RNA sequence: AAAUAGGCGGCCGUUCCCUGGCGCUUGGGCCUGGGCGACCGGCCCAUUGCCAGGGACGAGGGCUCGGGUAGAAGACCCGGUUGAUAGGGCGGGGAUGUAAGCGGGAAGGGUCAACCGACCCGCUUAGUCCGCCGCCCCUAAUCGCCCGAGGUCCUGCCCC
RNA sequence: CCGACACAGGUGCCCCUGGGUGAGAAGCCUAAGGCGUGUCGGGGGAAACCCGGCCGAGGGAACUCGGCAAACUGGCCCCGUAACUUCGGGAGAAGGGGUGCCUGCGGGUGCGUAACCCGCAGGUCGCAGUGACUAGGGGGGCCCGACUGUUUAAUAAAAA
RNA sequence: UAAGGUCCGGUGGAGCCGCCGGUAUCGCGGAUCCUGCCGGGAGUAGCAGCGUAGUCGGGUGAGAAUCCCGACCGCCGGAG
RNA sequence: CCGAUAGCGAACUAGUACCGUGAGGGAAAGCUGAAAAGCACCCCGGGAGGGGGGUGAAAAGAGCCUGAAACCGGGCGGCG
């Protein structure tokens, strides 16, 4: 669904993604980082991540992963898959908003939040006659973008 | 510099001890690719099957110490680049 | 337990083994004052040679030929940027004030053909510009307000303690840096006013090996040693080998400790930084001072140095130099600073200008 | 990061306007009765200050690029055309030991002729090679991004 | 196929005479034929540490329960060969020498100069001629059990 | 006292209380409890060790280090 | 009497799937709505995926009545 307030006629535009086959933890680091920016900066940010230029800092989940230089937190990594996938969500808010009579580029991103969805589960082998879960997480991520201009 | 052509010698020497020895030959090629791109100020480049053969000739293990290469600069259309370089052995 | 003792491996006296706080060496400990003369001087390690000398250097003969390995060091000339004043507090020595010299001569500098734009380098010390220490913003004004501040300090009179000098390099032939390394050297005499007079003359002056230091003395050397990176328990502390044939073990400490005590001591061998550590090594004999190198017109007190083909990993030596006995702590191309000895041997006398029979002329390669 | 939480030198930030409301709100000088004084009362000044509505400017530093005297990542150190950092070319210094070709010799065997020949010598201190140094800007050190403020909430020392 | 797994496992035959090699259904290389899905890539000249493996002066088991591990010998030809003895064996004892390429001959079998094989002399290069791969270290006393075989399918292969 | 009762708001959209007398496969914190669902571990280990294999152009496609074509470089040789 | 972790092995695709050479062993798996109107038409999207509008009411939108806890994101308050 959607997990935040709306005033979609002239001050909000929304879109959501369901069952994206992506890491939920890597969705946590991008949503937080991206949050509070305008759409255009958010496109720019995603494009840099894919190039393998600006790192996404690891923060809340962070363990056993190498640091990355510069201002921003010690560890970080690049979630290419998620950046491509989220770019599509954002593109959908952008096409929609224009029909709705909002100008997308100026609208700031109030809210982006990730939801750990259903779990694709099975088995892959281990030793001693035993099989262990081998799972892919399927993730929903919502975006609600809001006008701000003078 | 714009329009043609540079003849350049690319030193392969990084290839030894930057990566190991069989798989010097895949590494040489990345060096040839970088050197040319760098010098060009360009994209990854296209390099002729003749450079490959040259690196490869002795085998995966023994690539040669230098390799002389001829590069050109050209444009394109549609939208995009400067940024395209055709290079072959000389 | 066999009831057999094992003497400790590694020291805790050059511990903790961890990276230097700066590329510049540091100093607290200053050697004996007895003369109104410059204390401490600097160079870059060029490489190494070996030398034949006539003993001199008192020991097991005092007349037969002796082999002594040598470190050839290119010293830059230095330029005293400022006078640092100290006042003595309650808790330790604190810097009262400083005079700097913003003021600009054009540097003995060269470089560069192409040619169309020589583009002038005429150096107000554009090397100060390349030094990331900042500068007023009215050169004349600043120097004078400080000079007046000095005059006060000299007047009061005994409020002021000793004088030390902020001194910086001049790269005017060295290609391994182009940014002044900035340091402190003390100016000793025996009483403040004599140090105050000397430091004031000194400031505008490009100075030598000759000014600071004399041949035939023993000297300390202060430096940050060459960085290995991280190295093993084997390397850092020393470890012995074990029993009949061990595949599994070999480079191993076994015990870190007992079960109670329920902690790890800091004296047990582990991996971590080795090198890039600060060391002062005592009593290295000053073989030689000269300037150039390559040719000198006189045939005694050198005939002039430099192997042909340079040295591996060092540029051309052409400027004032010093050749010091034995090992020098550091890597090739690193800044080393030289410290007079605090006291030298006394069972072995220093003897001035030691006799230099012959100098190497072969490359290190 | 010694909580007695240091010392110095330099560099920085160190703002406007209409309209309405307020000012011993803020700040100084003078007279006189009272006070040691601050203070009350009388006289004099403010391009000013304050609240509400809109509004400027941007020192440092990283990321970037060429390499390392540095290095598990990250960091460190140096250079970036105000330049010789890296590579080319050339030349200097080093490593190996005589290159390919050709010419002659060469145990012999053959119509002892055209020749078949391991090997030897000359050419040739050759040839091949360098993680080093110098000359030299030819080539590549471009292009471009950011984060980081806004003499400080309130108090007291000296003036305003 | 079977082992839950597309498991380095392990289940029959046939091609066992491909070429070079060399005693060879050996190794290596290579042909017909097959593949690069023994299915995750890239980076750090890659530091410590760990597995496989290479090399170590001088010394030559000082290590350790113990020469364990590892090393050495090494193919082939020739010479020579002890104690002991069930006379069969020990024995490939031990130890010593040689071995390449070229040039020219001889012998054997044959038929007439084929196909191979075994010797001989001269010339000559290297540090090294089984130069690689293949490829026993040897010797002596003692205990036990005759031997070959079998054994705790899966911590004991032994003297049982 | 309390075991537990009762009222309001949101949600939900058909059944439900009280009293009195009865009755029981009648109240749960543990049982290396049983079953079911879920997090940390981790974005770590594995995706290496055995004779260590790919690579450049080009084709196709929304997406190509591992699909195909050629060239080039290899392993295998009673066996891959 | 029980009421879907209960009661028959089994409210159903059960003596099924599956295990075991075999004898034998053996689960889980119920609920749309008044009507299927079971998603047309329109915008977007590589898109069989996904979002807005379209139902009395979609926390009635396809194992779809209700829709807890553990737990996971975001936000609010507070601490930091």
């Amino acid at each position: 669904g959607y997990s935040f307030q709306n005033f979609d006629p002239k001050r909000m535009a929304r879109a959501s993604a369901r069952d994206l086959r992506i890491s939920p933890k890597l969705a946590v680091e991008v949503c937080r980082e991206l949050r509070g920016m305008m759409l255009n900066d958010a496109l720019r940010y995603l494009d840099d991540v894919i190039a393998l230029k600006r790192p996404v800092p690891l923060k809340r989940y962070n363990d056993s992963q190498g640091h990355k230089p510069g201002k921003g937190f010690g560890p970080g990594r690049y979630p290419v898959k998620v950046a491509k996938a989220i770019k599509k969500v954002l593109l959908n808010v952008k096409n929609n908003a224009v029909q709705k009579g909002l100008d997308p580029d100026k609208l700031k991103i109030i809210h982006i939040a990730a939801h750990k969805g259903p779990v694709l589960r099975g088995w892959y082998p281990r030793a001693f006659g035993r099989a262990t879960p081998f799972n892919e997480q399927t993730t929903h991520i919502e975006v609600v973008v809001e006008e701000i201009r003078r | 510099k714009a329009g043609e052509e540079v003849i350049f010698t690319v030193p392969i020497k990084k290839i030894k001890k930057i990566v190991p020895r069989w798989k010097r030959a895949p590494r040489a090629v990345k060096f040839v690719r970088e050197f040319v791109a760098r010098h060009a100020k360009a994209q990854e480049v296209i390099i002729d099957p003749k450079v490959n053969e040259k690196i490869w000739e002795r085998g995966i293990e023994k690539p040669p110490s230098k390799l002389r290469v001829k590069v050109k600069v050209e444009e394109e259309k549609r939208e995009g680049e400067e940024t395209v370089r055709i290079a072959y052995v000389t | 337990m066999g009831k057999v003792h094992r003497p400790r491996r590694g020291s805790l006296g050059f511990s903790p083994r961890k990276r230097a706080k700066s590329i510049v060496p540091r100093i607290r400990s200053w050697p004996k004052e007895t003369e109104v003369r410059m204390l401490g001087f600097a160079g870059y390690k060029a490489g190494m040679t070996h030398i034949l000398m006539i003993d001199d250097e008192p020991g097991l003969t005092n007349g037969k030929e002796i082999f002594m390995p040598v470190t050839i060091i290119e010293t830059p000339p230095l330029r005293v940027f400022g006078i640092r004043a100290y006042r003595m507090g309650y808790l330790g020595l604190e810097t009262a004030t400083e005079v700097i010299v913003p003021d600009f001569p054009l540097d003995n500098y060269p470089a560069k053909e192409r040619k169309g734009k020589p583009k002038p380098k005429m150096t107000f010390y554009k090397l100060l510009e390349r030094r990331i220490a900042t500068l007023p913003k009215n050169y004349t004004q600043e120097m004078f307000e400080q000079k007046l501040g000095q005059l006060e300090d000299m007047i009061k009179e005994g409020e002021i303690v000793d004088v030390r000098a902020i001194v910086a390099t001049q790269p005017w032939v060295i290609k391994l840096k182009k940014k002044p390394e900035v340091m402190e050297y003390a100016i000793g005499g025996t009483s403040v006013e004599e140090k105050f007079n000397y430091i004031k003359e000194k400031l505008g002056k490009e100075l030598r090996v000759g000014e600071v230091l004399k041949e035939g003395e023993l000297l300390d050397v202060i430096a940050v040693t060459k960085g290995k990176g991280t190295q093993g328990p084997v390397k850092r502390w020393g470890i012995k080998l074990r029993a009949h044939k061990d595949s599994k073990g070999r480079r191993k400490v076994g015990s870190i400790g007992p079960w109670h005590p329920a902690r790890v001591m800091w004296t047990v061998p582990m991996a971590g930084q080795m090198g890039f550590h600060h060391r002062t090594e005592l009593n290295k004999r000053l073989i030689a001072i000269g300037e150039n190198g390559k040719l000198k017109l006189d045939e005694n007190t050198e005939i002039e140095i430099t192997p042909k083909g340079g040295f591996p990993h060092y540029g051309i030596v052409r400027s004032d130099f010093m050749m010091i006995a034995g090992s020098v702590p550091g890597a090739i191309k690193r800044i080393i600073r030289v410290r007079p000895a605090i006291r030298p041997p006394k069972k072995k006398p220093p003897v001035q200008r030691p006799q230099i029979t012959y100098v190497s002329v072969e490359s290190k390669q």
